[PDB]
């Protein structure tokens, strides 16, 4: 609603947007909504970030740009690359976490060798 | 109720050949909206059903497929339709999208502003438009339709296709008549939005030459007559099984040919979805001034 605009405005008033967002939702703030949830056959491999949807039966798949804080808030991406790791791809979120997909992605990292989420699929 | 398991309804030749006055569109289901499975944007269901219907068409699907998507902004600042296209298309397809105001998108290239500011330097393979302007008797509209008609005549590969949203009041004589320059055409109405006069005007496999002489004003009257005659139930049953949703990886060849070389064999391959004619260079689509 106007609350999406609110938290997206807030992360412009800070030098650490990741921390601003997480501290905001951890203090009871409304998570960002209007993320682009896809419909998928839940028969994917289950990796974190993928060129096509890859949700298992325990996951949901989102359009990548819509769950990226930096894309949603039109602010600079932190990556040395400058290129977003999500935009143009799909991001799998554990089904128990769909209430705040952006907060999940800010709080977790795909395995570097394995490409599953650490703690949510990575067996390395 | 087989039709409710289909992605939507396509205008049959039974109504294409009619000869009727333009009437008001009166649909039995009006203001009735469909619940969205899983809290998903309605445009997810609408674009997926459009894609499922295009899966039954002889689309050309080359490597590095060139797709432009107009009217891609929706739901306050996002682009679910573009994400559906990314889910549907080959991983090496290029998606360029565009809308008036800012939005965030999974396209390869996103251009803000009027569609007239989108400068297509080289011909494309597939055009999707959801452009619709919110603004007494129902005459052919102009608006972005002038731009789209010019695009079909100039910036569309032979063998390429278009899917262009129209409604009872948002439509163009000239665009219907350009459907006569494709191997096949229809109007497709998703089951997800079946209570609206919305339809997607589909031109499949552009031939660059008149195959069917169409009276555009008469054909819109036929489209409304069809909608007024045809029960359609809101439904997303077709999305219940997505195991074959992705566009087939056809490897459609891209050839450069002079107009003088386009003979019976080439027209036949174009018309079957087996060939594109356009440049095979690297694509460039920019913003004009
Ligand atoms: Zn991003
Ligand atoms: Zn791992």
């Amino acid at each position: 609603f106007a609350s999406n605009s609110s938290v997206l405005s807030l992360v412009n008033f800070t030098v650490d947007p990741q921390k601003a967002y997480l501290d905001f939702v951890n203090a009871g703030g409304a998570p960002l909504t209007n993320c682009v949830k896809m419909l998928t056959p839940k028969t994917g491999t289950g990796i974190a970030i993928s060129v096509k949807p890859e949700s298992t039966a325990d996951q949901e798949t989102y359009g990548g740009a819509s769950v990226c804080l930096y894309c949603r808030a039109h602010i600079e991406h932190p990556d040395v690359s400058g290129v977003c790791k999500y935009k143009g791809k799909f991001v799998q979120i554990p089904a128990q976490c769909v209430r705040d997909p952006v907060g999940f992605c800010l709080s977790n990292t795909p395995c570097n060798v394995c490409q599953y989420w650490i703690g949510y699929g990575c067996n390395c | 109720a087989s039709a409710d398991w289909k992605p939507g309804h396509a205008m049959p030749s039974l109504f294409k050949v009619q000869n009727v006055n333009l009437e008001r569109c009166e649909l039995a289901n009006y203001k009735q909206s469909i619940p969205m499975p899983r809290g998903v944007h309605m445009n997810i269901a609408k674009y997926m059903q459009l894609c499922q219907y295009l899966n039954t068409c002889t689309l050309a699907v080359p490597a590095n497929m060139r797709v432009i998507h107009f009217g891609a902004g929706s739901d306050k600042g996002i682009a679910p339709g573009t994400s559906v296209l990314r889910q549907w298309l080959p991983t090496d397809a290029i998606i360029i999208d565009n809308d008036l105001n800012e939005f965030v998108s999974d396209a390869d290239i996103t251009l803000f502003g009027d569609c007239v500011t989108v400068r297509v330097g080289q011909q494309v393979d597939l055009v999707i438009s959801d452009m619709y302007d919110p603004t007494g008797s129902n005459e052919s509209k102009a608006l972005f339709f002038t731009y789209l008609c010019n695009l079909i005549n100039n910036n569309l590969a032979l063998g390429g296709s278009v899917a262009i949203k129209i409604t009872e009041h948002s439509w163009s004589v000239e665009l219907y008549e350009l459907m006569g320059k494709f191997a096949w055409w229809t109007v497709f109405c998703t089951n997800a939005n079946a209570s609206s006069s919305e339809g997607f005007l589909l031109g499949i496999n552009y031939l660059g030459t008149i195959k069917e002489n169409i009276d555009g004003g008469a054909m819109h009257a036929n489209y409304i007559f069809w909608r007024n005659s045809t029960p359609m139930n809101l439904s997303t049953y077709s999305l219940f099984d997505l195991s074959k949703f992705q566009l087939k990886l056809k490897g459609t060849p891209v050839l450069q040919l002079k107009e003088s070389q386009i003979n019976e064999l080439v027209i036949s391959l174009l018309s079957q979805g087996k060939l594109l004619i356009r440049d095979n260079d690297t694509l460039s689509v920019s913003t004009d001034v």
